[PDB]
């Protein structure tokens, strides 16, 4: 019954509330998806081993560089996200995040995932990214991206159609529990 | 929380909290402004429930069941008491918008048409200047209340036997002293977000987009004043530490 703390970082558009809430609800919400997440406990079994996992936003706080911190203390596994329809979202991954969460998580695994994965085969968003000479994140540049931070590991997601959600959450677990 | 509240927002939404034949007679611009607004009055019932956790569940179990200096429980709850009169006043305020609104003969559908005013009240003048002080200093003290925990439940028997025993209801899961205390330090930066999606479709009345547009800026005014504000405090520090 250990318990663990997960919290999510990234810019405001890279879905981090969505995949909080279609994790804790365990289905993508028919009919109202909830603007903001409060937190959650979830029961995981990962391994053979019974954990509870505190789960935790920063949706709100991206501005605010002295609120936003009080979110970080005994963060057992950080879940950095990116959104693969946003090119742009990407690259403040080292530059912004990175070293906030390094400085204030030292130690602590932090798991790349690239969010939205079903926007790669979207004929809008391809049309509108080529408009501003871009395309969507390829497979590739996201583990580069994890590998030159120095992440645990790269994963991809999709909470719209829940793709990817299960195996992201229990694989946080696994990083937590290592010591 | 009382019971004529949590059933009143036991719904995931506004659609599905009015009779299903009260939902078809409106447009569905309305119906999504509806979701965002009922949103933003469940999770405000939410967070008043939190700090009443804090200030009945624990502060005052501790001072009642325990040998702790007043000034230990204050240092584990700081603002406490005056974060749950501003909330407590907020709510009472967006509960009493929602039952003006009832149709006679209901006590469940209902459409909310004004709710900008409400908002810049709240956060404008001296209302809005209590609550930036209130959150400055809650937020200055948010680390020192973590660490006090922590070294109270390693280093005190008794004070762990009261948190295992009155946290182990299934209902106080996500609601223990720590997840209480980052509960209330998340909740101002929610505001924004709210009535950022609210104002997304309050554009049918001129009035209203107006004054949702003066509500965005205030709220934002307020947390740029907050975070201004906060200065973190360290459990035992020194002055020399302070002055450097
Ligand atoms: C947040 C805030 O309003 N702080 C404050 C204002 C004045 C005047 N003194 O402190």
């Amino acid at each position: 019954a250990i318990r663990k703390k997960l919290v999510i970082v990234g810019d405001g558009a890279c879905g981090k509330t969505c995949l909080l809430i279609v994790f804790s609800k365990d289905q993508f919400p028919e009919v109202y998806v909830p603007t903001v997440f409060e937190n959650y406990v979830a029961d995981i079994e990962v391994d053979g081993k019974q954990v509870e996992l505190a789960l935790w936003d920063t949706a709100g706080q991206e501005d605010y560089d002295r609120l936003r911190p009080l979110s970080y203390p005994d963060t057992d596994v950080i879940l950095m996200c990116f959104s693969i329809d946003s090119p742009d979202s990407l690259e403040n991954i080292p530059e912004k995040w990175t070293p906030e969460v390094k400085h204030f998580c030292p130690n602590v695994p932090i798991i790349l995932v690239g969010n939205k994965k079903d926007l790669r085969n979207d004929e809008h968003t391809r049309r509108e990214l080529a408009k501003m000479k871009q395309e969507p994140v390829k497979p590739e540049e996201g583990r580069d991206m994890a590998n030159r931070i120095g992440a645990f590991g790269y994963m991809e997601c999709s909470a719209k159609t829940k793709d990817g959600v299960r195996e992201v959450f229990e694989m946080a677990t696994r990083a937590a529990l290592q010591a | 929380s009382m019971e004529m509240d949590e059933k009143d927002f036991a719904a995931d939404s506004w659609s599905l909290a009015v009779d299903s034949s009260f939902l078809q007679q409106h447009k569905k611009e309305v119906m999504k402004q509806q979701d965002v607004i009922y949103e933003l009055i469940q999770t405000e019932l939410h967070h008043v429930r939190t700090l009443k956790i804090m200030t009945r569940l624990f502060r005052t179990g501790m001072l009642e069941e325990l040998h702790l200096e007043p000034g230990v429980v204050q240092g584990l709850f700081p603002c406490v008491d005056e974060l749950s009169d501003i909330h407590t006043r907020f709510l009472s305020q967006l509960l009493e918008r929602r039952r003006q609104a009832l149709c006679p003969g209901s006590t469940r559908n209902f459409v909310i048409h004004r709710l900008g005013d409400l908002l810049i009240s709240q956060f404008s003048g001296p209302s809005a200047e209590q609550m930036c002080k209130t959150y400055s200093e809650f937020c200055s003290r948010h680390s020192k209340a973590l660490k006090l925990y922590k070294e109270l439940y390693a280093r005190d028997k008794r004070f762990q036997q009261f948190i295992r025993k009155v946290t182990r209801p299934a209902v106080l899961k996500r609601h223990g002293v720590q997840e209480c205390i980052l509960l209330v330090t998340q909740r101002i930066t929610k505001y924004p977000l709210l009535i950022s999606r609210i104002l997304q479709h309050s554009h049918g009345i001129e009035e209203e987009r107006q004054d949702l547009t003066t509500a965005l800026g205030l709220v934002k005014e307020l947390l740029s004043n907050v975070d201004e504000g906060i200065y973190q405090l360290e459990k035992g520090a020194r002055l020399q530490e302070i002055y450097n």
